[PDB]
């Protein structure tokens, strides 16, 4: 489809920042510190995120802002748009199940 | 290219469409009705970019009916229109457009007869009467002389017949065709199609 | 012309009591490389009129030819008549614009001083043809970086004398220098008064770089 | 009028290895365009306590990349317990510079002294390379004294006499490139450490010009 | 063409004595074809409270339906009526985010503060600038004619009635100069004690 | 800009409006769009303005050095044709000319269409110009050849109202001619809005 | 709720997915402006602290849009910055980066450091590789004493004694370069960065209005916003006062409000 | 490339009276965002009963009013009478159109008595069509001070209200408070207001202060 | 946009063509005729950009016929043909090309009737039958189906109503009236016009 | 596969001036994209007995105009029976190079003697503008030996001194220079007249490469 294809360049980059700071931050560690620097914060964000809400509704995500220290940072992210006041929900079960991979 | 006409009265929306679906020179289809039902009382004149106008058309249908299905209502003509706007903005802002010109024609038994006016661009507003297509440049002259608030049915359809005399006469395409309906309180009505032979 | 090659940097002229004065560096850039660093962007038309431009130096020196090549020849006339400073204005602002016309202008922005009759004559006349008179006048980078200092000054005291004119064109080059890379440390002062025209030999400035240390 | 310019360094940038220990040396000019943004700047961003960097490029993406190899170079030290060595900071300024080579562009030399190989000189250009050279210039002045590094370079020239040489060889860029110029930052890395002086006015070498009289 | 362009509009807001006013154009016409003489830029954003978009007629009703959305959630969880300041506060955040691909329109907010009853009139930019004058704001196709006319004829401490008329004047000589706007004019005058909502007669032209 | 004429039996209805537009500004209200060559032959402006008034004027000029010459009025046919000619000669440098030559001469009323790309055309029933379709219309439902004087001005003044109603460029007043075998003559100038007031 | 078919949750942050409807309305005819402050922002460092400076007019095409607009944004109680280019990408900058330093200010408990600011600033900018237009001129007095920095777009800085920015520059600049002493006093410096300003009003079409200054030290911050209004109106000659019933209304619908 | 044309700003205005013809314009002469003087009015008198402004591209105008000043004195030559303000109108159409797929950049605004003694004002754009007109403004600032002129002189959209006849001093008042609005809201005005009164006894300047950048 | 057809018979070339002149969207004239009388026996069906038709096929006609005068007698249909085809290709080739499609029909009383294809490139080409315009596609098909080289007259205009049905069918553009004239050994005679209301 | 590129010089010209006479020199590479078309080519075209002239750019522009002043001077000597001056031709070519500047890009720089003014040195870059310099270098090759003749040039240098200093200028510019290449021509003009010499091989100076073990 067309729209894979980014319609601003700068679109792909700001779309995924935190996956791309995440990213570097993990490159940083393996290249100083190692393996298991990488390893030890990908385990705890999986294990962090692993417990919220359901997807219809908005979490907090209070100790994944801690690991990750964005705790006490706020960008554009944060206040441009309110995940909260999605405007646009659909049905409860269908979002589990898109969650948990079945559809 | 395609044309879409319609006239609002006291308690009835006459709305007509021609029926030539044609790719490059040749008329491929003389019969092709545009018209999409939305519900027993709300009637969709989708005219556009080939693909665009079915698929986006059978959505709305479908939705106004999976409405109809949960609530056990039909949706007002209103919240039709709104809804089709919302939906058009939202797609055509993404990434795959609907270059769809839109002429939403329903009767509501408490706000009665409703004419709504959209363009590709999803700007909806209600009109007594409005057309599409390179038609309405020639036909929205006669409506603005001949229309009254006050129109009786036989007048509206006069007046129709006009627009489609004129569309002959000046209109560079054929179109010898028009699939002509109108919605009252009792449902959408098939009227004889107006030809020109 | 369609390519500028070697371009001029500025001219900055301001009229004062007695006559005006003009200034332009002696610098002749190709392209940020400054290549020729001892060429003259003024010439002298007559006893009461100067001229300096900033541009394309093959044009300056077509001008120059064409100018002194009337001159010469409504000396050789002797009938008593001088070319004004303003009639050299005008003609060069209809050479301009025919230019211009033709799709092919001279590139130079051109400045041009004089003194005749006792009134201090200061011009402008651009690329398309843009003519005017001002007090003060400053061309390429000097209309951004010298022309307020002058426009200040002249607003402030209306009237200056040549050792206030020429102060503060100094100071005005010097700015130049220190904020347009095309510019260049030697400058050539003319003045131009009830005496003749009077072109000064190459003049430097006085820089100054605490600021560097200051960090 | 004059904007929508990246801030581009624009500078000549120069390092020299003596007998243990490196020589660095740049202008101090910034041109956006052709305005001078800042005519005092620091070309020479420390990397770490004996380690040294050269930008030449876009301002923003050398700075960038300067901070960023800062930040590993200090982590890595850190961790290693070790004073970092010279060919590390190359690597990483290489990894960075190849890795984004179609998205910034930063042409910068590393040197600096570590305990292993003493003084040592790395050039990084836009690309994404590295290889050690005895002595590297770059920027856009670089191309005026290639001529003149070639021919007036030796082996085993002391600390003073590398001091010299880069201040003539800038000197000369600054002269001939219209990006280059302010003054010239010079800082002598050893085992000692970092010795920085600044050279102003008269200090800055000066070359005598032509002045043929006819021009 | 530029797409302001491509749907017209105009709307005005002026600021008196203890009173505020805004006024818009009443044409919807795609291009050169007008479609409807009375469509809809004025919204009301509370009691003493209206914003008037102008621009893209679908950008102009997507961001007044996006607004109410807000305004509503807003009024529900503070239980509150907004502040003019935090209306503007709100558009403009609205419309940075959508900053690199823009709603084309530049609302302009007219209210009286709900507890002090002081006028308020502000500007927003096509990314949401706040822009906040005593004097009076104006956004359209048409803005060097409105600018013109509100110079020539705005005074301070404006009587309702005859800001009303200035505010009118104004609007109805700048659209008579542009084609794309025009075809009646919609004047509401907001006071603590009422709301005058006029229509005035222009030319249909 | 639109433009109305029409060919009736008691002689041709030339009818306009005075709206100049400059881009989304109007640049005026008044100007007289149609361009009088002689005292029995007029024509119209449609489209570029100073090009139609430059040319319409040479078309005069030049009729009036025929009429000089051979002693005898030009027809319409002929000063369409040198109009044409004219136009033509200078294909493809970006005139925009749109007008029609509206004169009575031995054969009868006249009407021409002619405009910049070259084509020249003789009919009943014309109208040029952006608002031209919705005039085109009105007439055309209300067009009749066996029409009285009043009611052919009627319908010029409604189908040129409506244009303007409709059109964004169009406005200002109808500048309503009508073409008789003595000469043109000036029916009336009716403001727009009066126009409105009247019929609604 | 939603209509059928919402399977990922609502993606928070910036909405690019408009750019489609850009492209499409220029294919069809050849984009509208936005305002860009034309603006002369410029600050000194003298021996006290740091002194801005700003105009109060703001440009929207070639039309003055804010004939009083304050150019000169609050970071922290000791920094202070100056907005160029692009009126509304200044102003969210300047508030995101305030907010930052709030939040870190109110962690740390103590006063902000300029550097942290200079950093954060570049850092975003670099991020966003210039696309927000955020000429900025950056003055505080922390602990380590005044610093003053020229924040570009791009997200290139520099520290330097005096700094200007905008499309006015130029001429501010060239009054520093002209009249700048190592050490100023604050009356001298007040003077200084007003003329600057003024230059770049009275020479530059973008840039107009009054003037705006800010004085920081390490004992006060004093902000003055109408430091000078060197133009103003003239005085209107005839009167254009309308009297009631000069317009025509067509509809009266009188609405009242309950207090 | 190379650009024949720039835009040195400038705003003409021109009042038709009784026995007055008022033509004024600024004299702001600005390229980019730079000013080039304050001192350029844009309004050259032809005539004694004819002034004529000039806005747009500077060397254009120079060259169009010196074209026009060598034309009005050829014809004073054939014919041996000064030309009339309709005359100059129709020649100055002539010449704008000559010169048509080369166009001048100029707007030009004719303002004098014509052979009655009323004033006259001829609008003309930068191909050559034009008008005669009671009021008309050019220049930049033309779109805000339209408006204006229609409502005050015109007293459109004004119902209930006396046509009082245009005084010399009430359009004066006029001109004044449309040029001051001008240059508070155009970049292009301001510094000076010169104004050109063409009455029956001559030609009569006056030039009134605006507000600098 | 504008078609022409020709059929040649044994003893008679039959011609026709639309009526319809259109600018933009609107048929500014519906009895435009397109056919230019060369001489007493030759007729040119020219189609093509706006004024290069009219301005081609008159100059050709005031060619041919002061050809006439000076001579006493006419050009062969072939010669006119010969003439046009090096006068188009000259324009073409200079800096003023002439956007003209011909079809060129004639009687002579040695060769007989000769009908002539040209495209706006000026290659000659001759052909029992040929058309132009967007509607040849659709009627060459019906033209070699039903074409017979000892064609009755009857039977051609037969052949050439079955060719306007097929264009009324299937073409975009309304055509409702040809202007149908034929080429015979007495002259050019102009037969009732092919209607269709 | 590598056609369609114009033939150009590509060449590093240099003409100094000594007393007595000028020395010219210039390298022997014609470079059709980077194919070396011609290696030993002769750069140094004789304009009149005792006037030369330094090709750089297109070498048909070039040669077209050398042919063509050539064919006017020896027309204009015969005529005034005199031998021709060297700022006669140097005038010749800046006329030609000024009138067909947009059509022919031809950078000339023409150096000889003549009795009057004795040895003179004239460029002529693209653009057509004329100046007398004591020592003018000019072609691709030029930007990279900038610094070293400013640095190296003397006041009062003798023919063999010349000769040297512009053997090692021209040989720096062939090592730095790509476009340049091949062999050094040199041509010592003075009142005696005019002595040509090739320097190849083991002749051109060599200057020693960093050769930094390492790499």
């Amino acid at each position: 489809k067309n729209e894979l294809l980014p319609s601003h360049p700068l679109e792909l980059s700001e779309k995924n920042f935190q996956l791309n700071q995440d990213k570097m931050n993990f490159s940083t560690l393996r290249n100083i510190q190692g393996l298991f620097a990488p390893l030890k914060l990908q385990m705890e964000f999986k294990a962090v995120q692993q417990v919220q809400r359901l997807p219809f509704l908005s979490s907090s995500n209070l100790s994944l802002d801690v690991l990750r220290g964005n705790d006490e940072t706020i960008g554009f992210e944060d206040i441009l748009n309110d995940p909260s006041q999605s405007e646009v929900m659909g049905e409860p079960h269908l979002m589990v199940e898109y969650k948990l991979g079945l559809l | 290219m395609e044309y879409l006409i319609g006239i609002q009265g006291p308690d009835y929306v006459l709305v007509a469409s021609d029926r030539v679906a044609a790719s490059n020179i040749v008329q491929m289809k003389d019969d092709h009705d545009k018209m999409f039902k939305m519900s027993e009382k709300i009637l969709l004149l989708c005219v556009g970019e080939a693909g665009d106008t079915v698929q986006f058309a059978e959505y709305i249908q479908k939705n106004v009916q999976l409405y109809k299905m949960r609530n056990g209502y039909e949706l007002s003509p209103t919240a039709a229109a709104n809804f089709t706007r919302r939906n058009l903005a939202d797609c055509l802002r993404s990434r795959t457009p609907y270059h769809v010109n839109l002429l939403l024609a329903g009767y509501d038994e408490h706000e009665g007869p409703a004419l709504y006016y959209m363009d590709y661009l999803a700007a909806l507003a209600k009109a007594p009467f409005a057309a599409h297509g390179y038609g309405a440049f020639l036909t929205l002259s006669i409506l603005d002389r001949y229309y009254t608030p006050t129109i009786s049915r036989e007048r509206a359809v006069e007046l129709l017949r006009k627009c489609l005399e004129e569309l002959q006469k000046r209109f560079i395409l054929n179109l010898p065709t028009f699939s002509v309906r109108i919605i009252d309180k009792n449902g959408i009505h098939d009227l004889d199609n107006i030809s020109f032979p | 012309t369609q390519n500028p090659m070697v371009t001029g940097t500025s001219v900055l002229g301001v009229k004062f009591e007695g006559g005006v004065v003009i200034a332009a560096d002696m610098l002749g850039s190709y392209g940020s490389l400054a290549r020729f660093r001892n060429i003259s962007r003024i010439m002298r038309v007559n006893n009461s009129t100067m001229l300096g431009a900033s541009g394309d130096y093959a044009d300056f020196q077509y001008l120059k030819q064409v100018l002194g090549q009337m001159v010469i020849d409504e000396e050789l006339l002797g009938d008593g008549h001088s070319y004004s400073p303003r009639a050299i204005h005008s003609w060069l602002t209809r050479a301009m614009y025919s230019r211009r016309s033709k799709m092919n202008p001279l590139w130079n922005t051109m400045v041009i001083g004089g003194y005749a009759d006792g009134e201090s004559f200061l011009g402008y006349v651009d690329m398309l043809g843009v003519a005017y008179e001002a007090p003060s006048l400053a061309t390429g980078y000097g209309a951004y970086l010298a022309q307020p200092l002058l426009r200040e000054v002249l607003e402030k005291q209306p009237v200056l004398s040549q050792t206030e004119a020429r102060d503060l064109v100094e100071r005005c080059m010097r700015v130049l220098y220190y904020r347009d890379a095309r510019s260049y440390n030697r400058f050539q002062i003319a003045t131009v008064t009830e005496k003749g025209v009077e072109i000064e030999g190459p003049l430097s400035t006085e820089t100054n770089w605490d600021i560097a240390h200051m960090i | 009028d004059w904007e929508s310019r990246e801030v581009s360094t624009g500078t000549t940038i120069m390092a020299v290895q003596f007998d243990g220990g490196v020589v660095l040396g740049a202008d101090s000019r910034t041109t956006t365009g052709s305005y001078i943004a800042n005519r005092v700047t620091d070309k020479l961003t420390p990397i770490h306590d004996r380690i040294f960097c050269c930008r030449s490029g876009s301002a923003a993406d050398t700075q960038a990349v300067a901070d960023a190899v800062t930040y590993q170079l200090g982590f890595h030290s850190i961790e290693l317990n070790e004073p970092p060595l010279v060919h590390t900071a190359a690597s990483l300024f290489k990894e960075m510079c190849y890795r984004y080579r179609e998205d910034l562009m930063a042409g910068i030399i590393i040197a600096g002294w570590d305990p292993q190989e003493g003084g040592q000189v790395y050039s990084v250009p836009m690309g994404g390379m590295m290889v050690r050279q005895s002595f590297a210039i770059g920027g856009s002045g670089s191309s005026y004294i290639y001529g003149y590094v070639d021919a007036t370079y030796r082996e085993g020239m002391t600390k003073e006499e590398c001091l010299q040489f880069t201040a003539n060889a800038l000197a000369l860029a600054m002269e001939r490139d219209g990006s280059s110029g302010g003054v010239i930052r010079l800082a002598a890395i050893a085992e000692s450490g970092v010795e920085r002086q600044v050279l102003l006015g008269d200090q800055i070498p000066k070359f005598a010009v032509a002045t043929l009289p006819p021009a | 063409m530029s797409i302001m362009s491509y749907n017209g509009g105009a709307v005005m807001a002026m600021k008196g004595k203890n009173c505020v006013a805004i006024a818009a154009d009443r044409r919807f016409g795609i291009q050169a074809q007008m479609v409807t003489t009375d469509f809809q830029k004025i919204f009301p954003m509370g009691d003493r409270l209206y914003i008037g978009l102008a621009g893209l007629a679908t950008d102009v009703q997507t961001v007044a339906q996006r607004l109410k959305f807000r305004l509503n959630l807003y009024e529900l969880k503070e239980g509150r009526q907004i502040k003019p300041y935090t209306l503007m506060s709100m558009v403009a955040n609205l419309l940075y985010e959508k900053r690199f691909g823009p709603y084309y329109t530049e609302p302009v907010i007219a209210g009286l503060d709900p507890k002090t009853f002081k006028p308020f009139i502000c500007s927003l930019d096509l990314i949401g600038c706040p822009m906040v004058t005593d004097d009076f704001v104006v956004s359209g196709t048409c803005a060097e004619q409105m600018y013109g006319m509100c110079e020539s004829l705005w005074e301070p401490n404006m009587d309702p009635d005859h800001l009303f008329e200035t505010i009118s004047q104004a609007m109805l000589n700048a659209v008579d100069r542009d084609a794309v706007s025009g075809m009646g004019v919609i004047v509401h005058i907001i006071e603590k004690d009422k709301i005058t909502t006029r229509t005035l007669k222009a030319r249909m032209d | 800009t639109t433009t109305l004429a029409f060919k009736f039996r008691h002689g041709v209805i030339v009818a306009a409006d005075s709206r100049a537009t400059a881009g989304a500004y109007i640049a005026s209200q008044t100007v007289k769009k149609v361009i009088e060559i002689n005292p029995y032959l007029l024509g119209t402006m449609a489209g570029g303005a100073a090009d139609c008034s430059f040319w319409e004027r040479l078309l005069a000029r030049q009729c009036r050095i025929y009429e000089l010459r051979n002693k005898e009025r030009i027809s319409v046919a002929a000063a369409s044709k040198l109009l044409a000619n004219m136009v033509y000669q200078y294909k493809g440098m970006g005139l925009s000319m749109g007008t029609m030559i509206c004169g009575w001469d031995k054969r009868g009323p006249g009407l021409y269409y002619v405009d910049s790309e070259g084509n020249r055309i003789s009919g009943a029933t014309f109208s040029v110009g952006s608002g031209s379709v919705y005039a085109y219309g009105v007439m055309d439902r209300g067009y009749s050849y066996d029409l009285e004087v009043e009611q052919a001005y009627d319908l010029a003044r409604r189908a040129i109202y409506q244009a303007t109603y409709r059109d964004a460029y169009s406005g200002g007043a109808v500048n309503l001619y009508h073409v008789r075998e003595d000469g043109w003559i000036r029916v009336s100038s009716d403001n727009v809005a009066d126009l409105h007031e009247k019929y609604s | 709720m939603a209509a059928v078919s919402v399977y990922a949750p609502p993606v928070g942050g910036f909405s690019f997915d408009n750019c489609r409807r850009n492209a499409v309305l220029e294919a069809d005819f050849a984009l509208p402006k936005v305002r860009k402050t034309g603006t002369t922002i410029a600050g000194v460092v003298y021996k006290d602290g740091i002194v801005l400076g700003a105009d109060t007019r703001a440009t929207e095409g070639m039309v003055v849009a804010d004939k009083n607009c304050s150019k000169i944004h609050f970071i922290s109680p000791n920094i202070y910055c100056c907005g160029a280019g692009t009126a509304a990408d200044t102003d969210m900058t300047t508030q995101l980066i305030s907010s930052n330093l709030e939040l870190h200010s109110l962690s740390t408990g103590r006063l902000p450091r300029v550097v942290t600011a200079n950093r954060m600033l570049k850092q975003m900018l670099f991020r966003y590789q210039g696309y927000i237009g955020a000429a900025l001129v950056l003055g505080g007095v922390d602990v380590t004493g005044p610093h003053l920095y020229s924040i570009y777009p791009h997200g290139s800085t520099d520290k330097l004694p005096y700094v200007t920015m905008g499309s006015g520059s130029l001429a501010a600049m060239a009054v520093f370069e002209d009249k700048f002493r190592p050490d100023m006093e604050e009356e001298e410096a007040k003077n200084l960065v007003s003329e600057a300003i003024a230059a770049g009003i009275f020479n530059d079409l973008g840039s107009g209005s009054n003037i705006d200054l800010c004085v920081i030290s390490k004992n006060k911050l004093d902000f003055l916003r109408p430091y000078t209004v060197p133009n103003k109106k003239g005085t209107r000659l005839g009167r254009y006062r309308c009297e009631k019933g000069t317009t025509a209304v067509l509809t009266e619908k009188i609405t009242p409000l309950e207090i | 490339r190379f650009s024949p044309y720039v835009f040195n700003g400038g705003t003409i205005l021109a009042i038709a009276g009784e026995d007055f013809a008022i033509v004024a314009s600024d004299t702001r002469l600005s390229e980019g965002f730079s000013i080039h003087t304050r001192d350029s009015p844009k309004c050259y008198k032809l005539t004694d009963k004819t002034v004529i402004g000039c806005s747009g591209f500077h060397g254009d105008c120079l060259t169009l009013t010196k074209i026009i000043e060598a034309r009005l004195k050829m014809y004073k030559h054939s014919n041996n009478k000064a030309m009339t303000t309709g005359a100059i109108a129709a020649m100055l159409s002539t010449i704008l159109y000559s010169r048509r797929f080369f166009p001048y950049y100029v707007y030009n605004i004719i303002g004098g008595l014509d052979e009655e003694g009323k004033g006259a004002v001829y609008s003309f754009d930068p191909v050559g069509s034009y008008q005669r007109d009671s009021f008309k403004a050019g220049g930049s600032a033309s779109a805000m001070l339209q408006p204006l002129l229609d409502n005050q002189v015109g007293f459109k959209n004004m119902q209930n209200v006396e046509h009082v006849p245009l005084s010399l001093d009430r359009a004066m008042r006029l001109v004044k408070d449309v040029f001051i609005s001008a240059a508070e809201r155009d970049v292009y005005t301001g510094d000076a207001l010169r104004i050109c009164i063409v009455t029956k006894e001559g030609i009569r300047e006056e030039t009134v202060s605006l507000r600098k950048d």
